[PDB]
């Protein structure tokens, strides 16, 4: 990521995700919308 | 005394008369169901708008009931706007009145007794996974309403865990019928077994001759029309391949006076649990909207208590924008008699119907094997 | 025959205009194989006993078509609907003049309507034209919740929708943001909009909508250098001039509320359909009364529908033609700019073609270079998960 | 028969019949379809030549 930065001119801050999870798709309970879990969703809902 | 009055015009219920006396039982709310009745032979719109608010300026209607049928829902648009200029909440139960409008008024209270789209739609797809198992197509024109039946489905579609493969939505031009031959070897370019088609009912008829030109009438297909394609008759014309499929309303089986003693109770529940719980006062109009619609426009709205009522073990609840959540519907398919058969009920999303093998009437395969 | 038509006014004084437009019809068209004459009736408070009114226009003439204007009243929406409601039963085709709500279009519920100028929903179509011109491929849509937003938003969309695929991609909406009508302290959804890569919104609302953004905007400052934004027509006047930032860009119809052209257009357009039609098969009469007679005109759709296919030869506003749905075509448009708490026109919007004939456009933030969108971000944000050999986690 | 024509699921189709019977079959193919340029057609030294 370092590297990366250096050759294209980022500014960034890292976070580790909320809950350990790589990611899959996943049915919620209570609800019909299938949702993507974990980190996979972190970057598909817009907070990465 | 709450004012409900029920109108049945051009209609054959003299008897239901009596079934209004079977609001007796209209104690639990114990608030008073006064009622009276009317009728009239042949409508026009003056007739109707004269009738109805001298019968408000007469005796102080709170809410009335219609009921009536021959199929012109101008009257459906004609009620609503009555409802709006004079904010009085009025409930059309019956053919006639019952076509749902699409998008009402916004200061309308008009709540009319019937299925959506999305809920045909929903219907649909839950037939469909029962056996047949992609929808393979979607053929329709652009009739309004057009944009939201592909868009529910397609909702659908995407978010499920099994198959679901839809092929190819296509619509047509109708408007000009040079290019529709070449749409219909696209057409044939449907290589599929269920289709699916959204469209009036002459659009239905050329469509499906159309589809005989093209021999996609053949008994290697199925079709699904919802409860608008000829559904309004019990006279199906030519060109209709027969093992059609369609979800309409059960005016088969579902009593009239039931229908107006529901729609009693749902007034009465809703006044009650409006004052009951507040005490306030749905005051009545002076007359019918002349000049004081002013002094009623102060008054805070029941219509947020009137959207949700339920009653006799049954949840009557509306929408925002006027129908029914849980309605009653049943499927109905066109046998080779070309009379509409019925088959199926369906209620809380659930479906019981003919046994679990489907009938796959006749115009040499699908054998019948056995295991243990 | 004697064929007659009607219509309902404001003016009382367009009654004679419209007497002597008849007149001229008679003397200008056809070889006299009938005659056309018409009567006149005006507003009323009273919606219920309008009409009333019209049915009793409606007896009192075997009516063959009506015309309605818009009254000096400012409910806009609610005024030209039950002559609709009224024709609808027997399907008299009904022509409108001075109303621009799109829920008329709908050829379900107006099933027999047509008009004389497209509705704010056509606005779109010049929008996408100029994002064509000027590249602005990023683009936010910040809209209503009344149904005249949702179907701005859905034409825009369906439009923008080209994507054949048999450079780059085409223009394409970043986001869309619903908005509740006559709500207060929208800032939220500015706050929310704000952080895009975009620079250029679009805008449709009612005019206090207009204003109440306008003035949230103006605490926040979205109206600086490098923003830059476009509305429709009713978002530059009444309530709005007094808060908009110098400099927006808008539109106005290029002939607007001179009903008078209009009025000439539509007689003319019905006797030239009229001319047309009595020879066809079995008109044999419209529907005499308005009581009793519970049909309706077993002719009403033919006659409707060759109206509508009817190309005009040359009216006072060009030539004009009807939509699949019974609205004027080609109309043309002219671009607008704030020019400093003044408006003026910097380009016309001829049909099809867009033509910038004018001085020069004048930014928000008072530059004079046509700025880019998308100023895209140098700062972003990664994500990551505690794996051994890859990435560590130490306090 | 023209149904089952269509039932010719099938690019290289063969013909062998007079000059008007290959008119009315192609017109036939055209009323469902099967003159698309999904498929090809081969006469004998009879057919119109
Ligand atoms: C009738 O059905 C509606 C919808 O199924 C019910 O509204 C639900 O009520 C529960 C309360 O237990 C809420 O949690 C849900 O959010 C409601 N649904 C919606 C869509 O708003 C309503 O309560 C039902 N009424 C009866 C008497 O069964
Ligand atoms: C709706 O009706 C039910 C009736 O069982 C009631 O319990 C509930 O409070 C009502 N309101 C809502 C918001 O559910
Ligand atoms: C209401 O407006 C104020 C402006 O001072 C703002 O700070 C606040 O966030 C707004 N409320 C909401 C819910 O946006
Ligand atoms: C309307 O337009 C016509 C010609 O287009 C013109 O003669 C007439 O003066 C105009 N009327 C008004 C009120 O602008």
């Amino acid at each position: 990521l370092i590297k990366l930065a250096r050759t294209m001119q980022f500014t960034y801050e890292v976070h580790l995700v909320a809950d350990g999870k790589f990611g899959t798709q996943e049915r919620v309970q209570n609800s019909n919308k299938k949702e993507w879990n974990g980190m996979m969703g972190e970057l598909l809902s817009g907070q990465a | 005394s709450i004012g409900i009055a029920v109108i049945l015009v051009g209609t054959s219920d003299e008897v239901a008369i009596k079934d209004a006396h079977e609001k007796d039982d209209f104690h639990h709310l114990s608030v008073v169901p006064r009622v009276e009745l009317v009728a009239m032979n042949e409508t026009d719109p003056k007739s109707i708008i004269t009738r109805i608010c001298d019968l408000m300026s007469d005796r102080k209607i709170q809410g009335v009931v219609f009921a009536d049928d021959t199929d012109q829902e101008a009257i459906a648009q004609i009620l609503d706007f009555i409802s709006a200029q004079t904010l009085t909440p009025i409930l059309g139960i019956h053919g006639g009145s019952s076509m749902i409008m699409a998008d009402k008024d916004e200061s309308s209270m008009f709540f009319q007794f019937g299925p959506s789209i999305e809920q045909q739609a929903s219907v649909m797809l839950n037939i469909m996974e029962e056996y047949d198992w992609y929808i393979f197509s979607i053929v329709t024109t652009y009739f309004p309403g057009y944009q939201d039946f592909v868009n529910k489905i397609r909702s659908t579609i995407e978010n499920s865990f099994v198959g679901w493969e839809l092929e190819e939505v296509l619509l047509l031009d109708m408007s000009l019928d040079d290019g529709d031959s070449k749409i219909q070897n696209q057409l044939k370019k449907l290589q599929s077994p269920i289709i699916l088609l959204y469209c009036t009912k002459e659009e239905a008829t050329y469509i499906f001759e159309v589809a005989n030109s093209v021999g996609l009438t053949g008994y290697g297909y199925t079709w699904i029309v919802p409860s608008l394609v000829a559904g309004d008759t019990d006279t199906v014309p030519s060109e209709f391949p027969t093992g059609l499929i369609s979800v309409s309303y059960d005016e088969w089986d579902y009593g009239l006076p039931a229908r107006v003693r529901d729609g009693i109770a749902i007034i009465t529940t809703a006044a009650s649990d409006m004052l009951s719980e507040h005490s306030f006062i749905p005051e009545p109009k002076s007359s019918c909207y002349n000049t004081h619609e002013k002094r009623i426009y102060q008054s805070n709205m029941l219509n947020r208590y009137l959207i949700n009522v339920t009653f006799e073990g049954r949840n009557l609840s509306f929408s925002e924008d006027g129908y029914q959540m849980h309605p009653k519907l049943v499927i109905i398919l066109l046998n080779k008699e070309r009379k509409w058969e019925r088959v199926g009920k369906w209620k809380d999303k659930s479906l019981q119907m003919k046994y679990y093998v489907w009938p796959r009437m006749c115009p040499d395969d699908h054998l019948s094997i056995v295991t243990l | 025959k004697i064929v007659n038509i009607g219509a309902v006014l404001s003016t009382r004084k367009h009654e004679q205009m419209f007497r002597e437009a008849v007149n001229q019809a008679n003397k200008r068209h056809g070889s006299w194989k009938i005659q056309l004459q018409a009567t006149s009736v005006t507003h009323k408070p009273n919606a219920i006993q309008m009409a009333l009114s019209v049915c009793e226009d409606l007896i009192s003439s075997q009516v063959y078509a009506i015309l309605v204007s818009h009254p000096p009243t400012p409910n806009d929406h609610f005024t030209p609907t039950p002559v609709s409601y009224t024709a609808g039963f027997y399907r008299i085709p009904v022509l409108g003049l001075t109303t621009r709500m799109s829920i008329y279009s709908d050829k379900s519920i107006h099933l027999s309507f047509l008009r004389t100028v497209p509705p704010y929903s056509h606005q779109s179509s010049v929008w996408f034209e100029m994002m064509r011109v000027y590249n602005w491929n990023h683009i936010i849509l910040l809209v209503s919740d009344d149904h005249e937003g949702r179907a701005a938003q859905k034409r825009l969309e369906t439009l923008l929708e080209e994507r054949e695929s048999k450079n780059k991609r085409g223009p394409k909406a970043e986001k869309v943001l619903q908005f509740d009508p006559g709500t207060k302290n929208v800032t939220a959804l500015l706050m929310e909009a704000r952080e895009l890569e975009a620079r250029v919104i679009i805008l449709s609302a009612s005019e206090d909508d207009a204003a109440t953004v306008y003035r949230a905007a103006a605490m926040l400052d979205m109206t600086g250098s490098g923003y830059v934004w476009l509305v429709g027509e009713r978002e530059i006047s009444g309530n709005a001039l007094r808060y908009a930032p110098d400099g927006i860009i808008g539109l106005q119809l290029i002939n607007g509320k001179n009903e008078s052209a209009h009025i000439s257009d539509a007689v003319g357009v019905v006797a030239q359909a009229v001319h047309e039609l009595l020879e066809k098969e079995n008109i044999t009469d419209p529907p005499r009364g308005c009581v009793g007679n519970t049909n309706i005109w077993k002719t009403g759709p033919l006659f409707k529908r060759v109206l509508m296919s009817s190309k005009y030869a040359d009216g006072v506003t060009g030539r004009v033609e009807f939509n699949e749905d019974g609205d004027r075509k080609f109309a043309q448009y002219s671009i607008m700019n704030l020019q400093n708490r003044k408006l003026v026109q910097v380009g016309i919007y001829n049909g099809t073609h867009v033509i910038p004939n004018d001085r020069k456009i004048i930014w928000p933030g008072g530059e004079t270079e046509k700025p880019r969108g998308y100023q895209m971000s140098t700062r972003l944000k990664i994500v990551t998960i505690h794996q051994e050999p890859f990435v560590y986690v130490k306090p």
